[PDB]
């Protein structure tokens, strides 16, 4: 894996060079190419560089960062209208995609754990430098401080599990098995808030609506995803103290799902619906995981890479309202079929992804991670029914809405759709038909 | 008696005198035999094992 790592901190000087931001666009997409050729991984530790390895759980999260993190180019040109500090842009993105390559294949927790906490500030920039609300000041501060208060206590967890255990690498920690009742809470919580969890949703409304389009995709497309992949690779020494206590989680996941897919059909924010729909979804994803069982966590794996992906490209729509009419509101955004009826192609077939429409990556989740949930317990479906039904629920009204009354009569001219847009919208879907064909490499890992 | 009145310091002096108690008493030094030890400079030093056998090696 040294061959990205360094190929990325030779893409590094680029932004210092000026008028490089397509260069390095183009170059970011190269190299997501080229790592897509080096595929043979087994369930064992593959690419064993120094530190650094790869595996079925590493390698598709690497190629979704490396893809999120080129497609952010695409979708940020404002700041080359703007001459608003390209290059300290180009540079974060950079700094975040190396972070996000060495956490996810760090084979030591710590070293998992260092570049995990490192990637509080790269993304902290990308909010603060070309935020646009006001409220930019203390969403950061939300962001920042909901992390590093709990993200800083599974410091000690990770000193403790050295102490008994004497290293840090995955496999290690598998031979043992741990039962001290704080060392479960203190690492699953701290996990919880990044996944996010609804009582801990707080936060993440917030970041994304005062954040630009290029944060507010990486927060919903690595950030919680980041959180889950850590869970994967760490449950599976806390399995006796999980079974002891996890019906709390399951419990608030599940209820909360409903309840905030209640809170998208009343809220009137095109970043606050995906903000909440991404919560909802991941609340399922939190109940598959703790299920713990062979078909959640493989679906997991899945889901997460799915949702990822479909929350982009509906942060991407949401720029584009922003970017023409500049206003968040549901009230000012709609009957816009009118006006880009193209566009709303792609409004139609994101928001599918997102209620579970197939051929979607998305889907194949919900098969497998709802399996689990009744296996698990049958009393799951009474609410399991409801949480999918108010899913697609608020996905419709959203999609319909947005797109489909009669114009607004305030409205200033606006140019019309442009390949930037069309091909960004294109590339964050088509792949998500891709998978299926060969979702083995996406679905098993365990 | 006819005897002469001695030095200005003839007690002044040091008192060099023979032996008659004969009772010198033993110079002697002290043993602790567990006293804590050190590495000595002739103990081999092999080099070093597994780097600097910290986290990831360094
Ligand atoms: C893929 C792709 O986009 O390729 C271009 C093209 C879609 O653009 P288009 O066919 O030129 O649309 C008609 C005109 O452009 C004129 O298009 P329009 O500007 O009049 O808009 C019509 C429609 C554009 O879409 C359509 O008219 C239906 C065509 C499938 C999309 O988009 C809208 O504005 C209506 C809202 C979207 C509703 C969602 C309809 C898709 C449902 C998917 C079910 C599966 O897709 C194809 O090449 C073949 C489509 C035939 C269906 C096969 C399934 C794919």
């Amino acid at each position: 894996m040294l061959k990205i790592i360094f190929f990325l901190l030779f893409l590094i000087p680029f932004c210092f060079i000026n008028n490089m931001y397509w260069m390095v666009q183009i170059m970011m997409f190269f190299i997501s190419f080229i790592f897509l050729l080096m595929n043979n991984f087994m369930n064992y530790w593959s690419e064993i560089s120094y530190f650094l390895g790869c595996d079925m759980l590493s390698y598709g999260l690497i190629l979704l960062s490396l893809w999120i993190c080129s497609l952010m180019l695409l979708a940020s040109e404002m700041i080359n209208k703007h001459n608003n500090y390209k290059n300290l842009f180009l540079l974060n993105i950079i700094i975040l995609l190396l972070l996000l390559i060495l956490t996810f294949s760090s084979m030591s927790l710590f070293m998992f754990y260092l570049f995990f906490e490192s990637s509080l500030i790269p993304t902290l920039f990308l909010i603060l430098g070309w935020g646009y609300q006001p409220e930019r000041l203390q969403a950061g501060l939300y962001l920042l401080f909901y992390t590093l208060l709990v993200s800083l206590p599974m410091l000690i967890g990770i000193f403790y599990l050295m102490n008994k255990i004497g290293s840090m690498n995955f496999y290690l920690m598998n031979n043992f098995m741990f039962n001290y009742d704080l060392l479960y809470f203190c690492l699953l919580c701290a996990f919880l808030v990044k996944m996010p969890m609804f009582l801990v949703h707080l936060w993440l409304p917030k970041a994304h609506v005062e954040a630009p389009v290029s944060g507010s995709m990486i927060l919903a497309g690595i950030m919680l995803k980041l959180g889950g992949y850590g869970m994967l690779r760490v449950i599976s020494f806390l399995q006796l103290m999980n079974l002891k206590y996890s019906f709390v989680w399951i419990s608030i996941s599940l209820v909360g799902g409903v309840l905030v897919s209640l809170v998208c059909l009343r809220q009137t924010d095109l970043k606050a619906l995906i903000a909440y729909s991404s919560v909802a979804h991941m609340g399922i994803v939190l109940s598959g995981l703790l299920t713990m069982t062979y078909w959640g966590l493989c679906g997991s794996y899945t889901l997460m890479i799915a949702h990822g992906l479909c929350s982009s490209g509906l942060f991407c729509l949401a720029n584009v309202s922003y970017e023409r009419l500049g206003s968040r509101s549901m009230l000012i955004n709609k009957g816009l079929l009118n006006f880009m009826p193209s566009m709303t192609l792609w409004w139609f077939l994101l928001s599918s992804a997102n209620m579970a429409a197939p051929p979607t990556l998305n889907l194949l989740g919900e098969i497998y991670l709802l399996n689990s949930i009744v296996s698990w317990s049958w009393i799951s479906m009474i609410l399991l029914s409801f949480l999918s039904f108010f899913s697609a629920a608020y996905t419709l009204y959203l999609y319909s809405f947005s797109q489909h009354g009669k114009l607004f009569s305030g409205v200033y001219s606006f140019s019309s759709g442009k390949i930037r847009e069309y091909l960004l919208m294109l590339l964050h879907w088509l792949p998500l038909n891709l998978l299926i064909l060969k979702s083995e490499s996406f679905m098993l890992w365990l | 008696f006819d005897w002469d009145r001695p030095s200005y310091g003839y007690f002044s002096r040091a008192k060099v005198i023979q032996s008659a108690r004969e009772a010198p008493k033993k110079e002697e030094k002290v043993s602790y035999p567990d006293a804590t030890p050190g590495l000595p400079e002739d103990y081999p030093k092999p080099p070093a094992k597994y780097g600097s056998r910290f986290h990831w090696l360094e």
